[PDB]
């Protein structure tokens, strides 16, 4: 496999470091996927009658 | 044998309002760079906080 965890780099890519500089550096192992994990939390809510 | 002559005269006012949308915001902004380079097509993104 050139792309071992399934992620957008190649093994290359990532044992060499030659992928952004802004991915931290667990992901620089073949075996460590590049992975975004994306939440959202919500701080307040209002509420706009329109009467 | 009755005849009656009349002659009224009003005059009325009044005042509307929707609140979900009572009002309506005009910031006057200004963009400022403190940078070593020069930015194209500059796109803010900003919040509008109150209290």
């Amino acid at each position: 496999e050139s792309n071992t965890a399934g992620d957008p780099y190649t093994d290359y890519q990532k044992a060499s470091g030659s992928i952004d500089k802004a991915i931290k550096l667990e992901a620089r192992d073949p075996l460590v996927a590049a992975y975004p994990v994306v939440g959202v939390g919500m701080e307040n809510l209002i509420i706009s009658t329109n009467e | 044998t009755a005849v009656q002559d009349s002659n009224g005269e009003s005059w009325n006012t009044g005042l509307s309002i929707n609140k979900g949308e009572s009002a309506y915001i005009n910031a006057n902004v200004r963009y400022y760079n403190t940078g070593t380079a020069p930015m194209y097509k500059v796109t803010p993104t900003t919040n509008l906080v109150l209290d």
